[PDB]
């Protein structure tokens, strides 16, 4: 089969930078190459057909070039909405094959997260479990550390965090860390706190509440 | 307009057979140069082409999967069907269909139209609907949300105020809990002033279990605290 080798596998560039993505075919595919832009959770959007023709409606900053084996996708001036995974695909020979993809991240200024903490709802407590949610809202870079403290005792092994993909408008990330306890465990302690350490914070930030102390 | 829509079970047990359906409008498979293909994408992995069928019933398959793949079409019903046997857990992926047109000419833009995709999970576990709990807000900005807990399999769709509220919404990717059930949350940043006047309802939808939950998120009071 025709192997499409794409590089780099991931890239972080600033708004306005000039981005070049490379796609190398293990054998000649003429100019029958396709470039896709795919947002997470969405189907790939066609950018370029026949290696160099811009699909209708694609902004002019997107251009392609090359024939044979070496191909190039060029974004003349990177934009925030350009966060995506970019794939090359040959249509010269069946089976149609794809490159590994280039995950393009937008490099922006540092942004500190807004931190919120959510005690368990009475509905869930009635059903017998208790989940405490710690929200980290709109921060950059992605690297962040969330620590749970119960009666000021450092927790471990009983929490799960989840991060959104990069925002197509402000280029930030959001994180959701959830502490899960049984109702009987939740009622054994009073102080619940999540401590957020991030680059954009001069010192760690802690949101807390006291069970039974509204 | 031109559309493509994937249909099939959200859950297939191992060793069993998956059957997917692509329904389209705005074009016909009888027209010369037309065709529909299938592409799958495991979560966080690259796109992998599966099969393609042409207007003249010419069938092409991924060589490594040909022994399991069967593609067919019904032009009258505007339908393409893909059949995949001996489903393995590694076959868990989002399955897309896409269409080609004007084959081999200067107007053949490749796979320019895709479907939304349908998620198929290869697992023996049972389907389970989610429980939806509120994340109460509490004058700058405030954060409220909904907890969508203990469901299987993926996916779950969450909208706010039936799509009217999109600015500031964060729906987080689900996590497989230690119980084997999924759980996620969806939060939204809103001004504190709106809490007294504006209503916030998270529209949770879990189609594998055919469960729909509209949950209004109310500010919490401090009376009845026992």
């Amino acid at each position: 089969d025709v192997v499409m080798t794409q590089s780099p596998s991931s890239l972080s560039a600033s708004v306005g930078d000039r981005v070049t993505i490379t796609c190398k075919a293990s054998q000649s595919v003429s100019d029958v190459l396709t470039w896709y832009q795919q947002k997470p959770g969405k189907a790939p959007k066609l950018l370029i057909y026949y290696a160099s023709n811009r699909y209708t409606g694609v902004p002019s900053r997107f251009s392609g070039s090359g024939s044979g084996t070496d191909f190039t996708l060029t974004i003349s001036s990177l934009q925030p909405e350009d966060f995506a995974t970019y794939y090359c695909q040959q249509g010269y020979r069946s089976p149609y094959t794809f490159g590994g993809g280039t995950k393009l991240e937008i490099k922006r200024t540092v942004a500190a997260p807004s931190v919120f903490i959510f005690p368990p709802s009475d509905e869930q407590l009635k059903s017998g479990t208790a989940s405490v949610v710690c929200l980290l809202n709109n921060f950059y870079p992605r690297e962040a550390k969330v620590q749970w403290k119960v009666d000021n005792a450092l927790q471990s092994g009983n929490s799960q965090e989840s991060v959104t993909e990069q925002d197509s408008k402000d280029s930030t990330y959001s994180l959701s860390s959830t502490l899960t306890l049984s109702k009987a465990d939740y009622e054994k302690h009073k102080v619940y706190a999540c401590e957020v350490t991030h680059q954009g914070l001069s010192s760690p930030v802690t949101k807390s509440f006291n069970r039974g102390e509204c | 307009q031109i559309t493509l829509k994937e249909s099939g079970p959200a859950l297939v047990k191992p060793t069993q057979t998956l059957t997917l359906t692509c329904t389209f409008s705005g074009f016909s498979l009888s027209t010369s140069g037309m065709g529909v293909g299938w592409i799958r994408q495991p979560p966080g992995k690259a796109l992998e082409w599966l099969a393609h069928i042409w207007w003249d019933d010419d069938k092409y398959y991924n060589p490594s999967l040909k022994s399991r793949l069967t593609i067919s079409k019904d032009t009258s019903k505007n339908q393409v069907v893909l059949t995949m046997t001996n489903m393995d857990p590694v076959d868990t992926a989002t399955y897309y269909c896409a269409r080609r047109a004007n084959y081999g000419t200067s107007y053949d833009y490749g796979m320019d139209y895709w479907g939304q995709g349908t998620l198929v999970t290869v697992s023996s576990a049972s389907t389970k609907g989610p429980s939806v709990f509120p994340l109460a807000p509490s004058g700058g900005t405030a954060a409220l949300g909904c907890l969508v807990k203990d469901y299987f399999p993926e996916p779950v769709t969450v909208s706010w105020n039936s799509g009217a509220l999109t600015s500031g919404v964060h729906t987080f990717p689900a996590v497989l809990q230690s119980s084997g059930l999924y759980s996620l949350s969806s939060v939204v940043t809103v001004p504190s002033s709106s809490l007294g006047t504006q209503t916030y309802i998270c529209n949770v939808n879990h189609k594998p279990s055919n469960t729909k939950v509209d949950k209004k998120v109310e500010p919490k009071s401090c009376d009845k605290t026992h």
